[PDB]
């Protein structure tokens, strides 16, 4: 099943108003073929984003939640540190899922400068062995 | 997935999980029918996994203490008679390593004497033997301390 | 296979598992805390009393090293005393050579370097023992350090180990480093052991307290427990 | 801890130390010696090492050392293994000379390097020596010794000896040829020119890829003598020469 | 400490040392060096390269000399040459005390060896990659000599080591032929480093040690773009 | 199992196997209670052998004047830290001409047992001592364990289901240490007894008895000095 | 292995079944089981007890009467010339092996046959036991 | 899995230790009786071929005056443990001018019974029976090879030891005098002796306040047999 | 390739490559620091961050940098166990060199040793191989400026522009290019690049409370401990 998909972008043929956008675990096994020009055209990825990246990753986590008016971004940013988009804002969120586990409505930063904390915690107990080859 | 070929059956069906990963990460769709996992151990898998769409929850359980200890073979043992006097701290103190399913067998081969016995209801005497009854290991030898 | 037997042995991940075996292996041990303010350094620790188990003060985890030093440890109990002792019989060797205090910074080195060298040789393992050392003085000053099983000599303004430790060390932010008297401290740190360090699992426990600092003149022993109650005085009322 | 060494001295399943017989195989691969019958004299002979024609060898002798001015040794094994044992049984007889002021018998010189030799078999899990070398001189009593070591410990001595596993195929020969007293320095010559013409597969025979010593016993001289390629070259060119006579008996 | 010290490195089923082999595998895979004995004087040449243009010749050499009139080069890893360069430093002086005379050129190849062949049968690790060429003038002839982890020495004129060890001596071999002048060794010094080069005929890019009957001489790599500019 | 190859290698929750099976030979041994009062300490033992004719071994031996104890594990080991104990007790009878508080002296048996835990090679001792000591401030019961952790009590016990007797002690202990001498002995006993199996004695040369103050000599009693031990009591109730 | 073959418990499992399922349960069936290895080392020595308990044989190795009782059965067919005597040269060799000894008659079977002749010539079989000679020494 | 060779069991005790304490099931049989006027003993020599000379095996050996010892299993360890223990009752005479003590005899050899350790050398498989007569009277004791010891009236060891003293539990009794001691034991030693009795098979091992030593002497040994 | 134990200790493989020193050239990313060196004509410069978890994270203790003696000062990277005790060797081997010799010590002889015990080291595997990387500066007549970095592998070089860490890939191979050409360097030059280089992976442009720069002129030859003030004055004069 690789032949082709080799032969199909090794034409005989010009593919080019299709747009082959490729993504996965890591950028290893795919053998030679595939991780030259032509079948890889580019390379881009993700890394850890900054945590100055991460304030603004926070604010979108933060717009369609509604709390009281207490809040320092850069506090989470300053105490939760090297995370992801998901893993702070699920978190963030699960820390609001864990505060009104209270049932009260509103929620300072507070529950969440100890949840999100304590949280991903745990949750980075789990980010062993993943810095992966390019 | 391994990580490097060749080969692994499951590193097509993994893909089944990264389907599972790209209905609750690439797609929208799975966000109701909420999905729990569980394994004896969380030792290799991808670790990839932590997220709120794949798996979020790390709860780890460890043995079970004395509270439950104590608790768990009691309304394991409330399906049965008693002499109304057990410690169940006797268990509780000197339960080490011992399996919430364990202490369910620690009451079985307990009462499986209390059986051999005729015996029409079970004692601590009957309980507490069944302690280092069922563990550990042994017969060997009792010696040279007596 | 087995790359984290051997400490003199390396892993794929760059370090050695002896090392983090030991680490998670003090998150066991119950509270073990210290916090310096500008009039002394003040200590506790919990005591977990599994059944009786026995009588009131016996085999504490606080020691002592110095009249201006002492410890507070977590982790193995003997080995803790063995570090213990070995930093209680050295400082006696700088008072021999010099005849003034130990200065506490320089006197991690010592432990840094038992505690690596045994992280260093294959035929013995490192400790899984951890600990606080403070200290104050008139001609020195507060100096809290705090020393793991990796052999890491650093120090805060306050610290925690055991099971709750970053969320336990959280809200003492609220207690200042320098403007705060240690005196009112010992209940202020005391309502928080108290609360945190959750006690619903094990319903049995006991708490100790230790302080140095100017108030005794450079003199490290245990504030009075049974003088004025200072511990439960207050945070019976700090939980509701 | 326990697991790290491969247990070299512990007994093995086989019922015997197991290491001694990859040390047989070290001595027993690309070492090539032998001996020759001993009337009057003695000879050597063995096989040179270097293939390279730019070598210097400016060391003389370059498989054959001089342990004592009247008593030298052959050696076959690793070099620098087998150049520990030559100065440490050069002090051991200089020990001796230290001591009585005058030669040391062959007999329990070699038994006590027996003695060292089995150190490293005896105690630590220790590599045994892979080098077995051979042994000539003269004493007081017994005239030329010629012996010969093993790594078991024994001391092999005979008149006539074999090293490595292309010479076994001279030891046929040696029994063939094998008289006494009767053979000459000179017939020894030809006896080893023609062993190495039977087991060394180099064409013609060369002389200069195999080397060749001799002894003699003058008084109070006892010269132990290095030869020039010369006598070599015209002895096994006259060798195969007078084996170009001995086809005649067709 | 342990203090173990046993042997286990021990002999395979054919009869040598996998690891020694291991060890002429880490001199096959080593820098390429060379060095030509000839007539008054040896002359040493080898190669050395940074890993990038933040390091410069002027301060860490690889050749550094014995004596002063013995130099010395080598094959493998510089921390292990120092190493066994601190040992012959020291060796030296248990040479000087009793004689009070500089020493022959074999006469450190025996003792080097002894203790490398030692540190084989004794325990922990053994003479790794190093393989040392030892060189000097004593007598009116000069010398050059090179063992390797085993211990086993030999004399020659000249040799590659290194990469293509083979290819660059069946070069020295056509070459170098009767007797040659301390000039030719080094113009053919070049011709072997230009065979891996790289970094031939410039000054930057190696380091020429020559000895001499009047003792061993030391050029920096002004000397070096001196006799090859303009090389051959 | 090779992750309790040596205790140099820590399990993978951080302990080491070679101490928790050595803490189950010191529950192997027989079931020992030592006990104090506020004023005077009494410590009881289990004697047992192999055969009848066999004599039961002894276990409750003298070591100091205001020094009994108990034992189980090795007797080996027993012995050699029995006479390092001695020298221990000559150390400040012959500097001081006094004896030792126990508390810093079992401290150092705590260090002496640090080192074979240390290095390779090495191997923990299985110690069944039940510690009674008194200096000027009243008495010290010690229990003793390979990780060499101490606790100073009113009473604790070592052995065979030695739970039950502590489960039996706590409310009756808080009122045992008003009691003299006498019936402080036969609460010991009141502990044994119940720890021994019903379906059998409790004999005269099975037990070891002892009792110390401060104020009193060590002294060790068995055979005829159970006489009023045993006498004066009932059976257990079936 | 040849072609694909892992890992070692799949074959360790396929021996400790071929013992198990031999064990067995619960099978009455003989075939009578013969086994050999030349090496008594690498077999799992849990084999011997199920069966075969009682038995593997012990092969020594010749001796020099036990080689001129072997020879002369090969030799019988093939005609030796005067000279030729079965005793002296397997007297003087040591540590052969009854193949060798057997097959000592072919390289006679060359030459002689090559000249096409019934006969074996010691003069030859001498000379040409070097082969077979080379053929354990060199070989 | 081989671990230090030190290592613990889980249930639990010395690995290597507990292995030689089975071993000890294969030694010779015998057995010491004790008895108001005197400890006596027994042991076969378990010939393994007529060409056997008698006096070369003892199994039976004299460590001091009154006090004698057995050996069981291995022998040459045990052998060396005999004169080595003598020097120790040599040094006894030293100071306290008198004969050792027959219980002093466990704090002179069961204290070194296993010093074996890695670094600064494996332990025994030989148990030893300890008779002797102090000041109490006679006294028969017997130890294994860990150092463990205890007091016992009668003791067996080797093959026959768990089926002798069962046997002999019946027989035994405070009354026992010594010459119904000698004739009741060997009684079980022609049943736990394969060979048919004679002189060479079995020896005799005595100790008495007014009779010694003795030991005992041959020639007579036979005088008992026909009392058989 | 692995022949028993070989994975786990250090031999030569086939091609002849330790398994072991290579997990600790992956030791030194414990803890994320990335220390940079660039030594001008008349200095030489030293450039290092750090991670600060809370603020009870002590100011006195915040230092990595090192001081070898007055003249001289060091910088290390990678795990702080083997830091700190490599440091104290240092301590031991300069102040024996000025004991014994009695004269300035050249730094490359300092290097020579570190190079040979980490070596050592790495020789017998049954003691740690002690992976961390030594970095430091050095000050000696006539020789103009002087910087020697003492790699684990057991050998040492230093220059102008060296740095070694996990980033520092990055920034030195921008540094091939920018420091020379024929760029001339002053003393704000220097610490310009310095900040410039650090600017290429981060470019946060934070506070100088986070960094650790030392820098070391030739004028009085002692080096300094850098006070936050001037590299706010220096923050301020980099910002065009
Ligand atoms: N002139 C060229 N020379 C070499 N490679 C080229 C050239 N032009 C394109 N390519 C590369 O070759 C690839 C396609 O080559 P092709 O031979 O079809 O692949 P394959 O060899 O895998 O079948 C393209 O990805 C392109 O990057």
């Amino acid at each position: 099943t690789l032949m082709e998909l080799l032969n199909q972008m090794d034409g005989f043929d010009t593919l080019h108003r299709v747009k082959m956008i490729m993504a996965t675990n890591r950028p290893d096994t795919l053998d030679p073929a595939l991780l030259r020009p032509g079948r890889l055209d580019r390379k881009i990825h993700i890394d850890l984003p900054n945590e100055q990246a991460r304030l603004d990753i926070l604010k979108i986590h933060a717009g369609p939640i509604t709390k009281h008016g207490e809040i320092d971004y850069e506090a989470i940013v300053k105490l939760s540190d090297g995370f992801n988009g998901a893993d702070l804002r699920n978190v963030c969120t699960e820390a609001g899922m864990f505060a009104i586990r209270a049932d009260h409505d509103f929620v300072v930063q507070e529950d969440f400068m100890k949840a999100v904390r304590k949280v991903a915690d745990s949750k980075k107990l789990e980010s062993k062995l993943d810095y992966k080859p390019v | 997935k391994r990580f490097d070929s060749e080969k692994a059956g499951d590193r097509e069906v993994q893909r089944t999980m990264l389907e599972l990963l790209n209905q609750l990460d690439g797609f929208q769709p799975n966000t109701q029918v909420k999905v729990i996992a569980a394994t004896n151990r969380v030792d290799i898998l991808d670790p990839a996994l932590l997220r709120s769409g794949r798996l979020d929850r790390k709860i780890e359980f460890p043995m079970p203490n004395e509270e439950a200890r104590a608790r768990i073979m009691q309304i394991h043992s409330r399906k049965m008679n008693v002499s109304p006097d057990v410690n169940y701290e006797e268990l509780a103190r000197c339960t080490d390593d011992f399996n919430g399913a364990q202490c369910k067998a620690v009451c079985v081969e307990a009462g499986m004497i209390a059986l051999r016995r005729g015996a029409t209801e079970l004692t601590h005497e009957d309980y507490m033997e069944g302690i280092l009854e069922v563990q550990a290991k042994k017969k060997a030898n009792l010696q040279y301390y007596a | 296979t087995g790359y984290d037997l051997s400490a003199s042995t390396f892993s794929p991940d760059g370090r050695v598992f002896q090392v983090e075996y030991a680490m998670k292996a003090v998150e066991n041990s119950s509270t073990a805390i210290g916090i310096r303010c500008k009039d002394g350094v003040v200590f506790g620790v919990e005591k977990l009393v599994l059944s009786k188990l026995y009588e009131e003060g016996s085999n504490k985890r606080l020691f002592n090293v110095d009249r201006h030093v002492g410890m507070a440890v977590a982790g193995l109990l003997a080995d803790a005393r063995s570090l213990a002792d070995i930093a209680r019989e050295e400082a006696s060797n700088f008072r021999s050579n010099f005849g003034y205090n130990i200065p506490l910074k320089h006197l991690a080195d010592r432990v840094a370097m038992y505690v690596h060298a045994y992280t260093l040789y294959s035929a013995v393992r490192p400790f899984g023992c951890s600990f606080m050392l403070g200290s104050y003085s008139v001609n020195d000053g507060a100096q809290l350090y705090m020393i793991d099983p990796s052999g890491v000599s650093y120090g805060y303004w306050g610290c925690a180990i055991g099971k709750a430790r970053q969320a336990a060390k959280t809200e003492i932010e609220k207690l200042q480093m320098k403007e705060m008297t240690c005196r009112d401290i010992v209940k202020e740190v005391a309502k928080i052991i108290y609360i945190v360090h959750d006690e619903v699992k094990d319903k049995a426990f006991e708490l100790e307290l230790s302080w140095v600092g100017e108030l005794t003149n450079g003199r490290h022993e245990i504030v009075p427990k049974d003088i004025r109650e200072e511990a439960e005085k207050y945070a019976k009322e700090s939980l509701k | 801890s326990r697991r790290y060494d491969s247990r070299t001295t512990i007994f093995s399943p086989e019922g015997r130390l197991y290491q001694v017989e990859y040390a047989m195989e070290a001595i027993g691969h690309a070492g090539t010696c032998l001996g020759i019958l001993a009337n009057d004299g003695v000879l050597l002979a063995a096989e040179r090492r270097n293939i390279h024609k730019l070598l210097d060898e400016v060391f003389f002798s370059e498989k054959i050392y001089k342990l004592n001015e009247d008593m030298a040794c052959s050696v076959a094994g690793i070099t620098s293994d087998a150049n520990v044992l030559t100065n440490e049984l050069r002090l051991i007889a200089q020990r001796y000379l230290l001591q009585y002021q005058e030669p040391i018998p062959c007999e329990q010189l070699v038994t006590a390097l027996c003695d060292i030799k089995q150190a490293y078999t005896q105690f630590g899990g220790k590599r045994p020596f892979g080098v077995s070398l051979l042994y000539i001189g003269w004493d007081k009593h017994y005239g030329f010794q010629l012996y010969q070591s093993d790594p078991s410990g024994n001391y092999g001595g005979w008149k006539a000896t074999c090293i490595g596993n292309n010479s076994a195929a001279a030891v046929s020969m040696l029994k063939q040829d094998y008289k006494e007293g009767e053979m000459t320095l000179k017939s020894a010559l030809a006896l080893a020119i023609k062993v190495l013409n039977k087991t060394m597969d180099v064409s013609k025979l060369s002389a200069e890829k195999v080397e060749i010593a001799t002894l003699t016993r003058e008084n109070g001289k006892t010269v132990i003598r290095v030869l020039k390629q010369k006598e070599v070259e015209q002895l096994i060119k006259k060798h195969e020469e007078e084996e170009a006579k001995a086809e005649r008996e067709k | 400490e342990r203090g173990y010290s046993f042997s286990l490195t021990t002999f395979s089923p054919s009869g040598k040392l996998v690891q020694i082999e291991y060890a002429l595998a880490a001199v096959a895979g080593g820098a390429p060096s060379v060095g030509i004995k000839a007539a008054n004087g040896v002359v040493l040449a080898t190669e050395k390269k940074q890993k990038s243009i933040l390091y410069d010749e002027r301060s860490v050499h690889k050749v550094e000399p014995i004596t002063k009139h013995i130099g010395l080069v080598y094959s493998g890893m510089g921390p292990d040459y120092r190493v066994l360069v601190h040992r012959a430093r020291k060796l030296a002086q248990q040479y000087y005390l009793v004689y009070q005379e500089p020493i022959p050129t074999a006469q450190l190849v025996q003792r080097v060896a002894s203790v490398m062949q030692e540190y084989t049968q004794s325990g922990g690790v053994r003479p790794f990659g190093v393989s040392l060429l030892i060189c000097g003038w004593n007598e009116g002839r000069p010398y050059l000599f090179q063992s390797d982890p085993s211990g086993a020495y030999f004399a020659w004129k000249a040799t590659a080591m290194g990469k293509n060890y083979v290819n660059g001596k069946t070069f020295l071999e056509k070459r170098y032929n009767e007797d040659l002048e301390l000039e030719d060794a080094i113009h053919t010094a070049i011709l072997t480093l230009k065979e891996s080069f790289e970094g031939q005929m410039t000054e930057d890019n190696i380091e020429v040690g020559i000895c001499n009957e009047a003792g061993f001489r030391r050029l920096t790599p002004t000397e070096v773009k001196d006799y090859l500019a303009a090389i051959a | 199992n090779q992750y309790d190859n040596d205790v140099t290698v820590w399990s993978p929750q951080g302990r080491i196997h070679q101490i928790e099976y050595a803490m189950e030979a010191v529950k192997q041994g027989s079931a020992t209670v030592g006990l104090k009062s506020k004023t005077h300490a009494v410590l009881v033992a289990l004697k047992r052998a192999q055969s009848e004719l066999a004599a039961h071994q002894k276990k409750i031996l003298h070591v100091d004047n205001h020094i009994g104890i108990s034992i189980a594990g090795l007797t080996a080991d027993a012995r050699l830290l029995c006479n390092f104990m001695r020298q221990e007790c000559l150390d400040s009878r012959f500097v001081f001409d006094r004896p030792l508080p126990v508390s810093r002296l079992v401290s150092l048996i705590g260090s002496k047992t640090q080192i074979p835990t240390q290095r390779y090679g090495r191997r923990p001792y299985g110690v069944g001592l039940l510690i009674a000591g008194y200096d000027d401030m009243g008495p010290h019961i010690f229990q003793t364990c390979p990780s060499a952790n101490y606790f100073d009590c009113r009473a604790m016990s070592i052995g065979a289901r030695s739970q039950s007797a502590r489960t039996y002690l706590e409310r009756h202990m808080s009122e045992f240490m008003e009691c003299n001498l006498n019936e402080l002995v036969k609460h010991g006993l009141r502990a044994l007894r119940e720890t021994l199996p019903a379906e059998q004695d409790l004999t005269t040369k099975n037990v070891s008895i002892g009792i110390v103050g401060k104020d009193l000599e060590f002294t060790i009693y068995d055979d005829d000095d159970v006489s009023p031990f045993l006498e004066g009591l009932e059976e257990r109730p079936q | 292995y040849d072609s694909n073959s892992g890992g070692e418990r799949e074959i360790q499992r396929t021996m400790l079944e071929l013992l198990n399922q031999l064990d067995g349960f619960d099978s009455r069936g003989d075939v009578k089981v013969i086994m050999a290895t030349n090496r008594i080392e690498t077999l799992d020595p849990a084999l011997i007890r199920p069966g075969r308990i009682d038995r593997k044989i012990e092969f020594p190795l010749p001796d020099e009467k036990t080689k001129k009782r072997i020879f002369q059965i090969h030799t019988s067919r093939m005609t030796l010339a005067d000279d030729v005597t079965l005793d002296d040269l397997i007297m003087a060799k040591d540590d052969l092996s009854g193949a060798d000894i057997k097959a000592i008659c072919t390289e006679a079977g060359l030459m002689a046959l090559r000249e096409r002749r019934m006969k074996v010539t010691n003069e030859d079989f001498k000379k040409s036991k070097e082969n077979v000679l080379y053929k354990k020494q060199e070989g | 899995y081989d671990r230090g060779v030190n290592t613990f069991s889980p249930e639990g005790r010395l690995f290597q230790v507990e292995y030689a304490i089975e071993a000890i099931k294969l030694g010779s049989t015998a057995i010491g009786i004790q008895t108001s006027e005197g400890v006596c003993l027994a042991v076969e020599k378990r010939i393994t071929s007529p060409l056997m000379e008698p006096s070369s095996i003892e199994k039976i050996v004299e460590i001091d005056a009154h006090i004698g010892c057995a050996m069981s299993g291995l022998i040459a360890d045990a052998k060396t443990l005999i004169d080595k223990a003598r020097v120790e009752t040599q040094n006894h005479w030293f100071t306290y001018n008198e004969t050792m003590t027959v219980e002093s005899v466990t704090q002179a050899v069961s204290n070194l019974a296993l010093q074996f350790g890695e670094e600064d050398s494996r332990p025994f498989g030989v148990a030893l029976l300890f008779g002797g007569v102090d000041e109490k009277g006679p006294q028969l004791f017997h130890m294994d090879p860990s150092g463990t010891f205890v007091q016992c009236d009668a003791r067996a060891i080797g093959s026959a030891s768990e089926g002798a003293q069962s046997s002999l539990q019946e027989v035994y009794h405070k009354s026992m005098t010594l010459k119904e001691a000698i004739k009741s034991s060997l009684i079980i030693l022609k049943q736990v002796m394969e060979e048919k009795l004679n002189a060479t098979n079995i020896e005799l091992a005595t100790v008495q306040p007014g009779q010694n030593f003795h030991m005992f002497t041959k020639e007579e040994l036979e005088e008992v047999i026909k009392d058989i | 390739s692995s022949a028993g134990f070989d994975r786990h200790i250090t031999i030569f493989s086939p091609e002849g490559r330790l398994y072991q020193v290579e997990y600790a050239f992956k030791a030194i990313n414990q803890g994320g620091l990335t220390s940079v060196a660039v030594r001008g004509k008349d200095c030489a410069v030293i450039v290092t961050q750090k991670k600060v978890p809370d603020k009870l994270l002590d100011s006195s203790t915040v230092t990595h940098l090192f001081k070898i003696t007055e003249n001289i000062g060091c910088v290390m990277t990678g795990m702080t166990a083997d830091s700190r005790s490599q440091v104290q060797r240092a301590r031991y081997e300069a102040a024996n060199w000025k004991y014994k010799y009695g004269y300035e010590i050249p730094v490359d002889m300092l290097c020579k040793r570190i190079a040979d015990i980490s070596q050592v080291y790495t020789q017998n595997a049954e003691m740690r191989p002690l992976g961390c990387c030594m970095i430091l500066i050095g000050i000696d007549e006539e020789q103009g400026p002087q910087v020697y970095k003492c790699d684990p592998a057991g050998y040492y070089c230093g220059f102008k522009a060296t740095a070694a860490g996990v980033k520092q890939t990055e920034s030195t191979s921008f540094l091939e290019k920018k420091v020379k050409k024929k760029f001339d360097w002053t003393f704000e030059q220097t610490v310009e690049t310095a900040i410039t280089c650090l600017s290429t992976v981060l470019s946060i442009d934070f506070k100088p409370s986070e960094i650790e720069v030392g820098v070391v002129t030739v004028e009085n030859p002692k080096f300094r401990i850098l006070t936050e003030a001037e590299i706010d004055a220096h923050l301020v004069a980099l910002a065009e």
